[PDB]
DNA sequence: GTATAATGTG
C-alpha cells in the first residue's frame, strides 16, 4: 500500500487502472519469507503418526 | 589573527596534546591533590592517575591520535567462492572500502581545493568512519547493511 | 551525532542567488581567471599590475567559493533520490560536491541560462558514477553495471505489464539478450553473504568457521608427495647414472627447464632423433621390476 | 582519533586534556573552533602597545 | 625457541605502524570480477601481502 | 561530454 500511494501521487491520472497501480511483489515475498525463514515455521517431524 | 592561532577538528587535538606537557600537569595537579576539596578531590584523584599513568611510561600520548591505520592479512578476512559462484567475504572489507574510499576522496577535495565546509563535511566523514571500523556501536547508530 | 544534521546545519548558511546574482558572480570568476592567465602569462610584470592581479585572484576565489556554497544544496536535493542503494547519503552527497566543482569551471554567463540547468547534468552523471565504482565489493565495468541495471529495468517493467514476475524466455524476447548473458548478469547482481551471520543456530557459530581450506591437504603433501618422490630418487637413480641426468635435464627435476630433444642431445652431443629411443627405453625399464612394484601406485 | 579514547567511560582524553565530554565529541567532529595555542609572551610584552 | 619470559601491551605509534607493515593500500579494489585475481594496490593485492 | 529546469534525509 505505501509502494501504491507513492505510484498514485505520481503516476499520470487520466489512464490510470488499478491493473497498473496494485505491486503484487511485496505480498508474496513476505508470504514466503514467512513459510521459509520464520521459526514458528518448522519441518513436521515424521518419526510415527 | 596574529597572536593566537586555532582550529577545529582531530588536528586541533593532536596540536593540543602535544603542546600539553604532561609532567608539569601531574605537578600541578599533585600540588591540588595536597590539598583537601573532597568533592574536586575524586575528580582530582582520577585526573592524577591518568596524568602519571601516562608520565611514568616514558612515551608520549600522541599515540591516541592515528595517522596511518593497519590492516590485517587477507586470510584474517578471507573472500571465499561458495558453490555456485556466490561469493562470501567478511565485513571488514566493507569498512576498509569505506575508509579507503571516504581517504582517497579527502585527497582529490585537498589537491582540487575546495571551500573549507566541504573538506571539513569529508575529514568528519573520513573520522567516523575509522570509528566504525575499530567499534561499531560504541558511538552513534551502527552500520547494518543486510 | 548525525552528521547528517550538522552538514545540513551547515549547508543552509548561504541563501540562493537570483538570475542577475548569478550573472555577476560568473562574471567576476571569469575576470579572476583572466588574470590568473595574465599573471603567469606576460613576459614583461608589472608593478602595480601585480597588485591588482592578486587582489583579483582574491576575489576569484571568494566568487567561487560563494556560487559553491550558495548552490550546494541542489547536490543534497539530487542526492536524496538516490539513497536506499549500496551507499550512504553523505557519500552521495560527497560526490555530487564533487560533480557541482565539476561543472562550476565550464559554467557561462552569455547563454542566460540559470546555473542549476548545467549543475544538476554533472551532479546525476558524478553521483551515478561514483556509485557505480564505489559500491559493491567486486568492481565490475561500468558498461557491465548499466547492463545489469537495465536486466532489473526490464524485469520490473515485464511485472508491472503482465501483473506477475516474468519468465526467464520472457525476459530474454523482451530484453533480446540471450539466456547465457542474462544468467551471467544475474550472477554479477547478488551482494556476497557476509561470513560473520550465524549459521544453522549451531551455537550461533559464523559461517566463515564451516569453510574447510579447501587445499593443502595434510596427509597428501605430508607422506604421499614425498614418499614418492623418495621412491623415485631412488628407482631412477637405479637406472644408468646417465638416463639419470637425462632424466632430470628432461623434465627439469633439479633444475627444472625441460631440455627439448634437440637441446638434451646438443648438450650430451647426441642427435635429435636419439632422444624418443632414450625415453623409450626409460619407460620401458620403468614399467618392470621391483620400480613397478613400487610405482604401481600414484597414478 | 582512537574510538576506544575519547567515548570509554572514563575517556582517557578527557581526564588527561581536561575537557569535558561533550566538548570533546564536539570538537572532534568539527563543530567548534578551539584555540590551541597564543603568543602570550608577546601580547604581556605588547600589552602597553 | 619457546622462551617467552614477558608479553607486554603498549600504544603504537604512526612509526610503528610504518615500520612494521610492508606495503601501502592505495586503492579499494579487493578482486578481479572476471579473471579471479587480487587487483594492484587493493586489499589482496600480492605485492602487499 | 550534456545548458527548459530543478536549488537541505529519513
Amino acid at each position: 500500500e505505501r509502494v501504491v500511494r507513492e505510484r498514485m501521487t505520481t503516476q499520470d491520472v487520466e489512464a490510470i487502472t488499478p491493473q497498473t497501480l496494485i505491486n503484487i511483489r511485496p505480498v508474496v515475498a513476505a508470504i514466503k519469507e514467512f513459510f521459509g525463514t520464520s521459526q514458528l515455521s518448522q519441518f513436521m517431524d515424521q518419526n510415527n503418526p | 589573527g596574529e597572536y593566537f592561532t586555532g582550529a577545529m577538528g582531530a588536528e586541533s587535538i593532536q596540536k593540543l596534546i602535544e603542546n600539553f606537557d604532561i609532567d608539569a600537569e601531574a605537578e600541578s595537579l599533585r600540588d591540588v591533590i595536597r590539598n583537601g576539596k573532597g568533592q574536586k578531590k575524586l575528580r582530582a584523584l582520577k585526573r592524577l592517575k591518568v596524568v602519571a599513568a601516562f608520565q611514568q611510561s616514558g612515551n608520549s600520548p600522541m599515540g591516541m591520535v592515528l595517522d596511518a591505520v593497519p590492516v590485517i592479512p587477507p586470510e584474517l578476512r578471507p573472500m571465499v567462492q561458495l558453490d555456485g559462484g556466490r561469493f562470501a567475504t567478511s565485513d571488514l572489507n566493507d569498512l576498509y572500502r569505506r575508509v579507503i574510499n571516504r581517504n582517497n576522496r579527502l585527497k582529490r577535495l585537498i589537491d582540487l581545493g575546495a571551500p573549507e565546509i566541504i573538506v571539513n563535511n569529508e575529514k568528519r566523514m573520513l573520522q567516523e568512519s575509522v570509528d566504525a571500523l575499530f567499534d561499531n556501536g560504541r558511538r552513534g547508530r551502527p552500520v547494518t547493511g543486510p | 551525532a548525525d552528521l547528517v544534521r550538522v552538514y545540513l546545519n551547515g549547508i543552509g548558511k548561504t541563501a540562493l542567488l537570483n538570475a542577475a546574482g548569478e550573472v555577476e558572480l560568473a562574471k567576476r570568476i571569469e575576470a579572476g581567471l583572466y588574470a590568473e592567465h595574465l599573471l603567469e602569462t606576460r613576459k614583461r610584470l608589472g608593478e602595480n599590475r601585480k597588485r591588482d592581479l592578486a587582489a583579483v585572484v582574491r576575489d576569484g576565489e571568494a566568487a567561487r567559493r560563494h556560487l559553491l556554497e550558495a548552490n550546494l544544496r541542489l547536490v543534497v536535493s539530487l542526492a536524496k533520490r538516490y539513497t536506499g542503494r549500496g551507499m550512504p547519503l553523505l557519500d552521495l552527497i560527497q560526490e555530487g560536491n564533487l560533480g557541482l566543482i565539476r561543472a562550476m569551471e565550464k559554467f557561462d554567463y552569455t547563454k542566460g541560462f540559470k546555473f542549476s540547468t548545467y549543475a544538476t547534468w554533472w551532479i546525476r552523471q558524478a553521483i551515478t558514477r561514483g556509485m557505480a565504482d564505489q559500491s559493491r565489493t567486486i568492481r565490475l565495468p561500468v558498461h557491465l553495471v548499466e547492463q545489469v541495471n537495465k536486466l532489473a529495468r526490464i524485469k520490473r517493467e515485464m511485472h508491472q505489464h503482465l501483473g506477475r514476475e516474468a519468465t526467464d524466455e520472457e525476459l530474454a524476447a523482451e530484453s533480446g539478450i540471450p539466456i547465457d548473458k542474462i544468467n551471467d548478469l544475474l550472477e554479477h547482481s547478488r551482494d556476497p553473504v557476509s561470513l560473520d551471520m550465524p549459521v544453522g543456530s549451531e551455537e550461533e557459530a559464523p559461517l566463515g568457521d564451516f569453510i574447510e581450506d579447501a587445499e593443502a591437504m595434510s596427509a597428501e603433501n605430508a607422506v604421499i608427495a614425498e614418499l614418492l618422490h623418495t621412491d623415485i630418487r631412488s628407482v631412477l637413480a637405479t637406472l644408468d647414472e646417465r638416463e639419470h641426468q637425462v632424466i632430470r635435464l628432461r623434465f627439469g627435476l633439479d633444475d627444472g627447464q625441460p631440455r627439448t630433444l634437440d637441446q638434451i642431445g646438443k648438450l650430451f652431443g647426441l642427435s635429435r632423433e636419439r632422444v624418443r629411443q632414450i625415453e623409450r627405453d626409460v619407460m620401458s625399464k620403468l614399467r618392470h621390476g621391483e620400480r613397478a612394484d613400487r610405482l604401481r601406485s600414484y597414478a | 582519533t582512537h574510538i576506544w579514547y575519547f567515548k570509554g567511560v572514563p575517556s582517557r582524553l578527557g581526564y588527561l586534556l581536561d575537557l569535558a565530554p561533550k566538548d570533546l565529541e564536539k570538537i572532534i567532529y568539527f563543530a567548534a573552533y578551539v584555540i590551541t595555542s597564543v603568543d602570550e609572551e608577546m601580547r604581556h610584552n605588547e600589552l602597553s602597545t | 625457541v619457546n622462551f617467552f619470559d614477558e608479553l607486554r601491551i603498549g600504544l603504537a605509534t604512526a612509526e610503528d605502524i610504518r615500520q612494521w607493515s610492508y606495503g601501502e593500500v592505495k586503492k579499494p579494489e579487493t578482486i578481479n570480477y572476471r579473471t579471479l585475481k587480487p587487483e594492484k594496490d587493493g586489499l589482496f593485492c600480492e605485492k602487499i601481502f
